[PDB]
RNA sequence: UUAGCUAGUAGGUGGGGUAACGGCUCACCUAGGCGACGAUCCCUAGCUGGUCUGAGAGGAUGACCAGCCACACUGGAACU
RNA sequence: UACCCGCAGAAGAAGCACCGGCUAACUCCGUGCCAGCAGCCGCGGUAAUACGGAGGGUGCAAGCGUUAAUCGGAAUUACUGGGCGUAAAGCGCACGCAGGCGGUUUGUUAAGUCAGAUGUGAAAUCCCCGGGCUCAACCUGGGAACUGCAUCUGAUACUGG
């Protein structure tokens, strides 16, 4: 690394690829549901985790966890998906957007309203 | 081979420092002249001696205080691979003013605060820290 | 654009007195100063970095009302300016006007002297300032408008003042209900429990 | 032609107008060959309000360049204030 | 007088023939508020037993590190086995740059005004000890005035 | 006074036309590491003096054809 | 993980043309020029003053504002 | 219209995220590898400070978060600023063209280098002093900077010829 190999062959630098690609940079893209299936994570975990998989805008096929405690999602409703990767399941990489234009809120949940789409109690 | 006559100066006078020489001694040459004379003025040496008539000798005589070595730090700065000429502003400032570096401008060599006060650059040899 | 709470929370919460109350009753007396607020207040953990930090910086925060933003961008004038930044950040926090006021007395507390310069009663210079957060300057008169110098809880604040101890870079005179900013304060003559390398640590991380 | 006109650089409701020495054909905010002076138009009392440099623009006036509306009012004004 | 800072508690683990037999250790460094600082490394089978410990091998075998007013002299690096480091002086008033192991060894060390960083490995016990390597090799303007034969304000 | 450059010769192997390897010093704008790059200028000249080796004094004129816009003013080193 | 490219092509002389030099355009001749300091080829891109970040060297980027370039349904051509 | 003046009443005006460590902020109740959280380490299998609810608190505040995208931290492409025995890394070994570097003395040249001046780096922005909009954002005067390029004029230690 003397300065004549840096001129002769210059210091390539650290170039990396977006863990979310079929974003496409967009913060939220909208996806129809072909299919809504539970699937059972990598050990040492033990639950029935929801993903849909969806057709998003883009031609691109993904599939994308379902957040929150119960959901209401079937086939043929847009939603929109987020990004964020869920840690325990091999191979999603996209959080559905709780709230968001047909997915609606939890039932009666009072505290962290704003990430599960729940109006204000009275 | 010998492909910088300055930094085996140099080196001469770091490891004998470092390994409690008294007298060390290297070919000499106009620049390593020059060198020592600075040295010799602003104190890393006690005095440099040329002897030889067609070929000399340059000896250093090296100080000491409380058996730890004077010099505590030198280095290149313009090595040949890659060469440091530097303007007035741009000037060093080596150990915060307490150490020294030698500077070769249009007259002749001395210490960068000879080179700041006479206000002229020129070319960064060594950080005698 | 304020902190409407309970102050007693803030001044337990840190445990020293902010001076957030006026001084009829003893602030010991007024709350259980003792233990720390909430539920969990009788446990003292070894505090930890990130929090000694912030309890000087929301200490000073919540003594001089100023909120985040307002507080950074004091962070970046004092750091801007020439000399000693935390000497420059209490001199910005002490050149607030309502900080001013409180000082020169004519309202109770800063809180007071908050809700007296924002209701439209404090003439800088003979002009009607509606700010809590005029910048004042040296050789600069501070007065009281004729429509506010008729109010009870001025005169009040006056005597609650002159039982406290008196700022000394100001000038007062409170039978005309005025002053002046005689010339900005230096570290020394505020308080020394305000420290200040741990507020400029904490914003210069 | 080159021009000596009034640059509208200010804000709503407060405008403050730099005078340049500039072509016919470009925008208002556009280049301009030089810049010569400013004139606040609601500059308060006891401050100065317009600063036009009549050497340059004196000599622009000479070198062809024509004149406009507003800064012609203007000089005809720092000329009687003086 | 002297103040003293903890810095870390590990939980070192040593098996036996029954199971593991879990100790721990402590970091203390302690120092007057000047340029007179020691660390200190204690390592018992209870938490304050190992601290009290570490602060008795921090009391004694201190430094004398001559100083300014509340900063350094010069820019130094120091190495020492796992890292190397570097801290700078700094203007008057500016807070102490640094953090982990290296800001609490630097405030007991009453330095008030640097500017550190901490390169390579940073385990608490590496970043302290070349820390403590900075300031011995750290000298002030009347040592290097002595040293060199002149005077400081021949040095400037 | 003129502005005019000086450059060795690699060829004059077409007529009336030279082409000049000015060989200049330049900085590197991040290493520092003085590197040498030598740029290639079609040279226009008359009744071809010149050959491979020669060290040419050129100036700029206007564009006597295509790729071709430097006359010269004198010759050193006309040999090996 | 593109090493060869170039036939008006590199240059000359003569004619023509252009507001102006010039293969800009022709006739004839010379056989050249470009290339590992990256030619040719493929993919992406408006560029700059700047903006964001950074202690700094730099990294990313070109929204508003200002300069320059290009285009006006797609592909051409000329007139005034 | 800016702004000023008068009216009557505390009336018309506070939320969002988080609380196992990193990270400021803890206890009870409902669950029982289920429901679920997750930015990483990991939580949940009958006393869950990590899931859901309450109470309390902490942080921001007319905003608060989640996502996307850049830089920093990343000294994790290192010129300033890395490494090569064993962690990833010395071509199997030599010859050698181009390229890079070149002992020592003198003389000249002055290309690189340095220094002064000239032209220039559009204005806006960035920054330093200042002025105004009651303050700030914002608007704006003067200044340096615009780390460059070129030209003239010098100096000769280093490097080059
Ligand atoms: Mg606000
Ligand atoms: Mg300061
Ligand atoms: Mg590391
Ligand atoms: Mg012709
Ligand atoms: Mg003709
Ligand atoms: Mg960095
Ligand atoms: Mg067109
Ligand atoms: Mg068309
Ligand atoms: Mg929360
Ligand atoms: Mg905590
Ligand atoms: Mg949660
Ligand atoms: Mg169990
Ligand atoms: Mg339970
Ligand atoms: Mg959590
Ligand atoms: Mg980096
Ligand atoms: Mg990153
Ligand atoms: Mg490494
Ligand atoms: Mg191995
Ligand atoms: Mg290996
Ligand atoms: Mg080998
Ligand atoms: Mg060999
Ligand atoms: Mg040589
Ligand atoms: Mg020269
Ligand atoms: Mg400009
Ligand atoms: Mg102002
Ligand atoms: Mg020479």
């Amino acid at each position: 690394a003397t300065v004549n190999q840096l001129v002769r062959k210059p210091r390539a630098r650290k170039v990396a690829k977006s863990n979310v690609p079929a974003l496409e940079a967009c913060p939220q893209k909208r996806g129809v549901c072909t299919r809504v299936y539970t699937t059972t994570p990598k050990k040492p975990n033990s639950a029935l985790r929801k993903v849909c998989r969806v057709r998003l805008t883009n031609g691109f096929e993904v599939t994308s966890y379902i957040g929150g405690e119960g959901h209401n999602l079937q086939e043929h409703s847009v939603i929109l998906i987020r990004g964020g990767r869920v840690k325990d399941l091999p191979g999603v990489r996209y959080h559905t957007v709780r709230g968001a234009l047909d997915c609606s809120g939890v039932k009666d949940r009072k505290q962290a309203r704003s990430k599960y789409g729940v109006k204000r109690p009275k | 081979s010998m492909q910088d006559p300055i930094a085996d100066m140099l080196t001469r006078i770091r490891n004998g420092q470092a390994a409690n020489k008294a007298a060390v001694t290297m070919p000499s040459s106009k620049l390593k002249v020059a060198i020592a004379n600075v040295l010799k003025e602003e104190g890393f040496i006690e005095d440099f001696k040329v002897e030889g008539d067609t070929k000399p000798e340059l000896e250093l005589t090296l100080k000491y205080f409380q058996g730890k070595a004077v010099v505590e730090s030198i280095q290149r700065v313009s090595r040949p691979g890659l060469r440091i000429y530097k303007r007035k502003d741009e000037l060093p400032k080596v150990m915060a003013g307490l150490g020294i570096a030698v500077v070769s401008t249009s007259k002749g060599v001395m210490t960068d605060r000879a080179a700041r006060q006479a206000g002229l650059g020129g070319e960064i040899i060594c950080y005698v820290a | 654009a304020r902190y409407l709470g309970p102050k007693l929370k803030l001044s337990r919460r840190e445990g020293t007195d902010l001076f957030l109350k006026s001084g009829v009753r003893a602030i010991d007396t007024k709350c259980k100063i003792e233990q720390a607020p909430g539920q969990h207040g009788a446990r003292k953990p070894r505090l930890s970095d990130y929090g000694v930090q912030l309890r000087e910086k929301q200490k000073v925060r919540r003594i001089y009302g100023v909120l985040e933003r307002q507080f950074r961008n004091y962070y970046k004038e004092a750091a801007r300016l020439k000399g000693n930044t935390g000497e420059n950040l209490l001199a910005l926090l002490e050149g607030r006007l309502d900080n001013v006021v409180y000082r020169m007395g004519f309202g109770a507390t800063r809180a007071e002297a908050r809700q007296l310069v924002s209701h439209k009663a404090i003439m800088v210079n003979g002009r009607v300032v509606n700010i809590a957060s005029y910048q004042v300057s040296p050789n600069d008169v501070v007065s009281i408008r004729e429509k506010a110098k008729k109010q009870s809880r001025v005169k009040a604040a006056l005597e609650l003042a002159e039982q406290r101890e008196k700022p000394t870079w100001l000038e007062v005179d409170a039978g005309k209900m005025e002053g002046t900013f005689k010339r900005k304060p230096e570290r020394s003559d505020l308080s020394a429990d305000i420290n200040e390398h741990l507020i400029v640590e904490l914003y210069s991380k | 032609m080159v021009t000596i006109r009034l640059a509208r650089h200010g804000a709503k409701k407060r405008p403050f107008y730099q005078v340049v020495v500039a072509d016919s054909r470009n925008a208002r905010n556009g280049r301009f060959i030089e810049r010569v002076g400013f004139f606040n138009p609601i500059a308060s009392e006891k401050e100065e309000g317009t600063r036009l440099d009549l050497d340059r623009i004196a000599h622009w006036v000479g070198q062809g360049a024509t004149i406009s509306d507003r800064v012609a009012a203007l000089i005809k004004e720092v000329n009687k204030a003086a | 007088e002297l103040q003293e800072k903890l810095i870390a508690v590990n939980r070192v683990s040593k098996t036996v023939k029954g199971g593991r037999i879990f100790s721990f250790t402590a970091l203390t460094v302690v120092g007057d508020g000047n340029g007179r600082v020691g660390f200190g490394y204690g390592k018992a089978r209870e938490v304050p037993a190992a601290i009290q410990k570490a602060m008795e091998k921090a009391r004694r075998n201190m430094i004398n590190v001559a100083l300014n007013n509340g900063t350094l002299q010069h820019p130094v690096k120091g190495v020492h086995t796992g890292s190397r480091v570097f801290m700078q002086p700094a203007s008057e008033g500016t807070g102490i740059i640094a953090g982990g192991a290296m800001r609490a060894v630097l405030e007991v060390a009453g330095v008030h005004n640097v500017l550190a960083k901490a390169y390579g490995s940073t385990n608490p016990i590496n970043v302290v000890r070349a820390t403590i390597d900075g300031l011995e090799n750290m000298n002030s303007p009347e040592m290097v005035a002595a040293k060199r034969g002149k005077s400081v304000e021949e040095i400037l | 006074k003129i502005r005019t450059l000086q450059g060795r010769v690699v060829s004059d192997k077409m007529e009336k036309s030279i082409v000049v390897a000015i060989e200049r010093f330049v900085k590197h704008p991040i290493y520092g590491k003085f590197i040498k790059r030598t740029t290639k200028l079609h040279v226009h000249d008359e009744n071809n003096e010149c050959g491979i080796g020669d060290v040419v004094e050129i100036r700029e004129c206007r564009p006597l054809s295509k790729t071709k816009s430097w006359t010269l003013v004198r010759v050193v080193e006309k040999a090996v």
